């Protein structure tokens, strides 16, 4: 499996696009609510401020976190290799098989 | 081929005397079509989203 650092990096990226999807959804609801606000019912007027504020705060911190990720790219620089040992490990397992062949009491 | 072209010549006609009659209705009905455009704007944006 990959080293953990890459794991939380990909988790943060996934959070980033989920936040972008949430921003698009909230844009959909604010566009929806503005229609009836133009229609002329004032009951949903208080919800408009909350929706706008949450939309803007969702737009800002997502870009901020992505900026942090791109910054991490800046200092992460400088921080078949398996083949060099690959034959060796193959060697090992083959002899292990011979051991299983060599002992008739373990072939069950 | 239809005709030798000299067709359009400049001419003068006076502007019609204004009143309350037609501008207020023109602008409120423009308000109407733009409220329409807002409605289809919201609908198209909702469908796209």
């Amino acid at each position: 499996m990959q080293p953990p650092y890459i794991q939380e990096r990909l988790k943060s990226l996934n959070d980033i696009e989920t936040q972008l999807c949430s921003m698009l959804q909230e844009a959909s609801q604010v566009t929806f609510i503005f229609g009836e606000l133009k229609r002329g019912n004032e009951s949903v007027k208080p919800q408009f401020e909350n929706h706008v504020k949450q939309f803007y705060e969702r737009l800002d911190k997502s870009t901020t976190q992505l900026r942090k990720e791109i910054q991490l790219l800046d200092e992460n620089v400088g921080t078949n290799k398996k083949a060099l040992g690959q034959d060796t490990e193959k060697m090992e397992e083959q002899l292990d098989l011979l051991s299983a062949i060599l002992d008739p009491s373990k072939s069950k | 081929k239809v005709v030798k072209p000299s067709s359009l010549n400049s001419d003068k006609i006076p502007y019609v005397a204004p009143t309350k009659k037609e501008y207020i209705e023109l602008d409120i009905l423009n308000k109407g079509w733009k409220l329409q455009s807002l409605n289809e704007s919201k609908d198209l944006l909702r469908a796209s989203f």
